RNA sequence: AAGAACCUUACCUGGUCUUGACAUCCACGGAAGUUUUCAGAGAUGAGAAUGUGCCUUCGGGAACCGUGAGACAGGUGCUGCAUGGCUGUCGUCAGCUCGUGUUGUGAAAUGUUGGGUUAAGUCCCGCAACGAGCGCAACCCUUAUCCUUUGUUGCCAGCGGUCCGGCCGGGAACUCAAAGGAGACUGCCAGUGAUAAACUGGAGGAAGGUGGGGAUGACGUCAAGUCAUCAUGGCCCUUACGACCAGGGCUACACACGUGCUACAAUGGCGCAUACAAAGAGAAGCGACCUCGCGAGAGCAAGCGGACCUCAUAAAGUGCGUCGUAGUCCGGAUUGGAGUCUGCAACUCGACUCCAUGAAGUCGGAAUCGCUAGUAAUCGUGGAUCAGAAUGCCACGGUGAAUAC
C-alpha cells in the first residue's frame, strides 16, 4: 500500500510483544501508543488501543498485517 | 582582477566609497575601474497593521540593497596593500576579493 | 550611412539601424517572416513604410527583447519611426499627425492590497 | 492614530535611522537583538541625562553607540569615568567592543522626547494637567519653536470615563511632505493606570 | 530498511524540525512571524516606524 | 457621465481587408481577449459569406448588416405614474453598433456548427433578411408612437 | 490565523509536580559536561559509569549544577462599559475652526451667505469683516521622454579573428542597468468669458490642462473592535483557574449561509510540431548536469551567498491532424487496487504519483456584485508562511476589450 519501503512499530511495546508471543495469550494489554503498523508476530494476542479516553480491545486476525493498531479505535462519538 | 563588491543603505553613500577608491588608486599606483553600477535589489515586504482582525488594510515596506562593483587591473603590488586596509569604507559594508 | 532609432513599449528593448536599399525586414539575425510575420505584428512596424513612403527604399536591422506579440512590436515601432530620416526627419511632421512619433506610454497597473485584479473590487455580504 | 507616524514617513527624507550599522541576513537578526537589549538598559540608567536620540553604528565589527542627550553631566561626571563604566557593561551585554559618545544638545526643553518626559514626570508629581502642559507647551514657542503641539489620552484627573485633549500653538504643518517633524510618544504609570504623552515639535521645511 | 538501526527512535522528538514553533522572539505570538526579522508583525511595525531598524523605510512601488 | 465629456481612441484598421468597421466588430466578438482566436475567425466566416452568397468581400456583411440597422432604440423612464418605455431616435454611430451587438449573441443561440460557420450562417440569413437579427430589428417599430411624447 | 498530524494548543479524558516551566534572593553540597541501563506510554522516577575545569586570596570565588528554607513566582484567569497602547469605519469625503472686530439682552451669528469659477472653503470680483491655523494643493516615490557621467558577471552596431555558438579578441558605439540631471510653467497663441478669475479650441511638443500610478487619511462619529501581541488600573484563584507530560479533540454532520476554486465545452477537447516574458527567491539553501526509474521520484553530483550559478525548459498563443453535438476523445465527483515524498510520527489527521472507476453537471430562481482603459476579461509565473504543508492571501507580467446619449 503507502508510507515507502517499510512502516514503524514502538519500543516499548514490542518487548511487552516477545512475552506475549513466547507465553502466548493472556489478557488486553494497556498501551497508549496507536502508532504501530501490525505485521504477522501480533496475530492472534488480545491487546488495547487508546482512543484519547479509554484502550479499545482489539483482537489480532490474519489480514491485520495490512493495519495499524489505531484504525479500529473510535475518537469520535455519535449519535 | 582583484575586486570590490560593496553593499548599501544609500546609493548617495556607496557612491563616497566608490570615489574614495579611486582616488586611493590612483594617488597610490593606478588602474581602477569605477564602480560599475549592477542592478538594484529590493526587498518588498506587506504585513499586517492590526493587533486583531482587519485584514483588509496592510502596510507595505522597502529595503533598498544598492550595490556596487570596483575592480582593480592594477599590477602594482607594493602599492596594492597601501590601497587596502586603510580606508573605512563610508560606514557600510565591503567585500574585496581575488 | 546608417540611421538608428530606439523605443520602447511595455519594457521590451528595441535596436533599429536603417541604411538605402530594397530591404528585407531583418529581427534578431533572422526574417521577421521567418518569425511569422504573417501574424507577428504584420503591418504594425512598418508604419513610416506606409504612410510617408514605400518599403523598398530602405534596407533595416533590428534587435529586439522582450514582450509579447504586441509587447514585441511597439519598441520596434517607435524606434523605425525615429530611424526613418534618410534626408533630414521632415517626415516626422507629417506622422505627428499620425500619433506614431509618440509612442504609448500606458503599462501594467500593480495589484494593491484588497483588489482581486487592479481595478476589479470582491463581492461583500449585503449593504 | 489613523495618521501615518512623522517619524517613518520622513527616514528616506530627513531623518537619519536610529541605528544605522549595515548588515548580512545572516547577523542582522542578532545585531538587531542586540540592539534592542541594549536600548533597555540605556533607558534605564540615563533616566537623568535624558535621551534625545541615539545613533547605533558599525565600527571595526563591533559595535558604538552614540547617545544625544539634553544633559550630559550625570553621564559624563568625573572625566570619561562614567561613560566608561556604562561603555563596559554595554560591551557585555554587546559581547564585543561598545564604543560609547555622549552627546550634548543645547535648549532641550525645545526636542520632544526631552520635553515629553519633563511633562510626563509631572505627571508623576500627579500636577494639575490643564495649566501644567500648557505651560511647558508655552515654554517652548517662548524658546524659538516655529509650532508645537500636545494631546493626552487617559482616565486624566483620575477619571471614570477615558478623555483626550490636545492643544496647538504655531505652525505644525503635518501633511506638508517636506516638513520636519520631531514627534513621540512617552506614557505616565498613574494609580488610576497609564496615561499617554503625545508631542509634535516642527522646526522647518527644507 | 534495515536491522537495529531504525529501532533507535530513543530520541526525545525534540531533535526534529517537525517540532520548535519559531515563535515572536520579544512577545512569544506563534503567528505573524515573518523570519527575516525574526518577530511577529506589531513589533516588526513598533519599531521600523520608531526608525530603530536600520535602511528600512516604506514602499510606495 | 454626467459632467466631464467622454470621447475614446479610434481603433487600427483591419490588416490588408482595410475595414476598420470590420476591426471593430471583431473588437465587439472578441471572447476573453482572444485578438488572435477572432481574426481567425472573421476571415473564415468572411470568406464563407461571399463563397456562398457569390459576391464580393466588402459589402457582403455590410449589406447584411444594412437591413437590420433600426433608426431608433428604446429606454425605460418615469416621471409620473409606473414605468414607460420611450422611443429615442438612435446616432448614426450607434446604429452601426447595435447591428453588430446582437450578432454575436445571435450566433451564440443557433443550432449550427462552429464559429467562423455560424457567424457565416448568420451573416447570410440578415443577407437574404429572414433570420434573428432582421426579427430582432424588427421589433421597436411597432412599438413605437403608443408613448411618444415623455423624455 | 503569513501554515490545527505531535509540537503548535489554550481544551478534554488520563499520568504527574507544587517556592515549582521562568524571575529576583540566601545557605549548603557538587566542575560544567561527555557515556551507557532497567522499570514506565512518556513526563519520569530509580541506577551504574565517568569526568572532577579557567580566577584563589587555601574560609575560596566566578562560570554552572543538585538539594532545602522562606520572602515569592505564575495564570491566553476575570473586567475593552475602569484603561493605555494600537486599529477599523464614515472618507482622501472638502470641509473644519480659533484670534480680534462687529451684530444681538443672551444662547449665538458673521468670518465660513453673495456674484462667477474648479478636481476643490480652487481662484477672482463683490462684501461689516480683516487676519490666522488645520485641511485639498505641493514638496516625495515610481512610471511615460531626452541628455550627461559609468562599462562587469551585463549589452553587441560597426570592425577583424572565428569548431563563425557573443564565442574570443575588441569596441565601447549602442542596449540595459544606476548614479546624476533636463523638460511642461496655462506657457505659447487665438477666441470666449464682468475687462478680473476662469474657460473653450487650436499651436508647438516625446509627455498639455491635478500627465498616469502609488505614498500621503481634516476636526470628529460608533462609551466600535482589541484585557489572546504587548503594557496596564481594579478583581480573583495562587497543593490550583498554575506548571510539566501522553493520547485525543480543534478536520464531527439531518442542516443553513458566506467567501473562493473547477465545470457544464466545439472561439473547445485531445495528439504532434513550433515561440515571445516579466518579476522573484536561494547556504541545515536552491541543486544543474549526467545516469537510473511507469511516473511520481531515486542515486551520484558541478556551480553560486547571485546582472554570472541554481530553482528555471512561462503558459495561453501559433502551424498541422483528429474528434462532430454525445452526459461525448466533454467533465471530473466518489470509490477500489498498487506506489512515491517529509517527519519521532501519515491511525483519527498530509500532500503527491500510477492503474482502474467515471456521480452530479448539458450554464442556475427571486435577488444581487464588480468595473470607465493597459482597465474589465482571460492564461501563466513568483513569494511570504514553510519539516511536509494551498483552489487562500500577497506580488509580477503575457494576451487584452465592449459601452458611457
Amino acid at each position: 500500500r503507502s508510507l515507502k519501503k517499510g512502516p514503524f512499530i514502538d519500543l516499548h511495546l514490542l518487548k511487552k510483544v516477545e512475552k506475549a508471543v513466547e507465553s502466548g495469550d493472556k489478557k488486553p494489554l494497556r498501551t497508549w501508543s496507536r502508532r504501530s503498523t501490525i505485521f504477522p508476530n501480533m496475530i492472534g494476542l488480545t491487546i488495547a488501543v487508546h482512543n484519547g479516553r479509554q484502550h479499545v480491545p482489539v483482537f489480532v486476525t490474519d489480514e491485520m498485517v495490512g493495519h495499524k493498531l489505531g484504525e479500529f479505535a473510535p475518537t469520535r462519538t455519535y449519535r | 582582477r582583484i575586486r570590490i563588491r560593496l553593499k548599501a543603505f544609500d546609493h548617495r553613500l556607496i557612491d563616497q566609497a566608490t570615489a574614495e577608491i579611486v582616488e586611493t588608486a590612483k594617488r597610490t599606483g593606478a588602474q581602477v575601474r569605477g564602480p560599475i553600477p549592477l542592478p538594484t535589489r529590493k526587498e518588498r515586504f506587506t504585513v499586517l497593521i492590526s493587533p486583531h482582525v482587519n485584514k483588509d488594510a496592510r502596510d507595505q515596506y522597502e529595503i533598498r540593497t544598492h550595490l556596487r562593483l570596483v575592480d582593480i587591473v592594477e599590477p602594482t603590488e607594493k602599492t596594492v596593500d597601501a590601497l587596502m586596509r586603510l580606508d573605512l569604507a563610508a560606514g557600510v559594508d565591503v567585500q574585496i576579493s581575488l | 550611412n546608417q540611421y538608428y532609432g530606439t523605443g520602447r513599449r511595455k519594457s521590451s528593448a528595441a535596436r533599429v539601424f536603417i541604411k538605402p536599399g530594397n530591404g528585407k525586414i531583418v529581427i534578431n539575425q533572422r526574417s521577421l517572416e521567418q518569425y511569422f510575420g504573417r501574424e507577428t505584428a504584420r503591418m504594425v512596424v512598418r508604419q513610416p513604410l506606409e504612410l510617408v513612403d514605400m518599403v523598398e527604399k530602405l534596407d533595416l536591422y533590428i534587435t529586439v527583447k522582450g514582450g509579447g506579440i504586441s509587447g514585441q512590436a511597439g519598441a520596434i515601432r517607435h524606434g523605425i519611426t525615429r530611424a526613418l530620416m534618410e534626408y533630414d526627419e521632415s517626415l516626422r511632421s507629417e506622422l505627428r499627425k499620425a500619433g506614431f512619433v509618440t509612442r504609448d506610454a500606458r503599462q501594467v497597473e500593480r495589484k494593491k492590497v484588497g483588489l482581486r485584479k487592479a481595478r476589479r473590487r470582491p463581492q461583500f455580504s449585503k449593504r | 492614530g489613523q495618521k501615518v507616524h512623522p517619524n517613518g514617513i520622513r527616514l528616506g527624507i530627513v531623518k537619519p535611522w536610529n541605528s544605522t550599522w549595515f548588515a548580512n541576513t545572516k547577523e542582522f537578526a542578532d545585531n538587531l537583538d542586540s540592539d534592542f537589549k541594549v536600548r533597555q538598559y540605556l533607558t534605564k540608567e540615563l533616566a537623568k541625562a535624558s535621551v534625545s536620540r541615539i545613533v547605533i553604528e558599525r565600527p571595526a565589527k563591533s559595535i558604538r553607540v552614540t547617545i544625544h542627550t539634553a544633559r550630559p553631566g550625570i553621564v559624563i561626571g568625573k572625566k570619561g569615568e562614567d561613560v566608561e563604566k556604562l561603555r563596559k557593561v554595554v560591551a557585555d551585554i554587546a559581547g564585543v567592543p561598545a564604543q560609547i559618545n555622549i552627546a550634548e544638545v543645547r535648549k532641550p526643553e525645545l526636542d520632544a522626547k526631552l520635553v515629553a518626559d519633563s511633562i510626563t514626570s509631572q505627571l508623576e508629581r500627579r500636577v494639575m494637567f490643564r495649566r501644567a502642559m500648557k505651560r511647558a507647551v508655552q515654554n517652548a514657542m517662548r524658546l524659538g519653536a516655529k509650532g508645537i503641539k500636545v494631546e493626552v489620552s487617559g482616565r486624566l484627573g483620575g477619571a471614570e470615563i477615558a478623555r483626550t485633549e490636545w492643544y496647538r500653538e504655531g505652525r505644525v504643518p503635518l501633511h506638508t511632505l517636506r516638513a520636519d517633524i520631531d514627534y513621540n510618544t512617552s506614557e505616565a504609570h498613574t494609580t488610576y493606570g497609564v496615561i499617554g504623552v503625545k508631542v509634535w515639535i516642527f522646526k522647518g521645511e527644507i | 530498511r534495515w536491522n537495529a538501526v531504525l529501532k533507535l527512535q530513543t530520541l526525545p522528538r525534540d531533535s526534529s524540525p517537525s517540532r520548535q514553533r519559531n515563535r515572536c522572539r520579544q512577545t512569544g505570538r506563534p503567528h505573524g512571524f515573518l523570519r527575516k526579522f525574526g518577530l511577529s508583525r506589531i513589533k516588526v511595525r513598533e519599531a521600523a516606524m520608531r526608525g530603530e531598524i536600520p535602511g528600512l523605510k516604506k514602499a510606495s512601488w | 457621465p454626467r459632467r466631464r465629456v467622454i470621447g475614446q481612441r479610434k481603433i487600427l484598421p483591419d490588416p490588408k481587408f482595410g475595414s476598420e468597421l470590420l476591426a471593430k466588430f471583431v473588437n465587439i466578438l472578441m471572447v476573453d481577449g482572444k485578438k488572435s482566436t477572432a481574426e481567425s475567425i472573421v476571415y473564415s466566416a468572411l470568406e464563407t459569406l461571399a463563397q456562398r452568397s457569390g459576391k464580393s468581400e466588402l459589402e457582403a456583411f455590410e449589406v447584411a448588416l444594412e437591413n437590420v440597422r433600426p433608426t431608433v432604440e428604446v429606454k425605460s423612464r418615469r416621471v409620473g405614474g409606473s414605468t414607460y418605455q420611450v422611443p429615442v431616435e438612435v446616432r448614426p454611430v450607434r446604429r452601426n453598433a447595435l447591428a453588430m451587438r446582437w450578432i454575436v449573441e445571435a450566433a451564440r443561440k443557433r443550432g449550427d456548427k462552429s464559429m467562423a460557420l455560424r457567424l457565416a450562417n448568420e451573416l447570410s440569413d440578415a443577407a437574404e433578411n429572414k433570420g434573428t437579427a432582421v426579427k430582432k430589428r424588427e421589433d421597436v417599430h411597432r412599438m413605437a408612437e403608443a408613448n411618444k411624447a415623455f423624455a
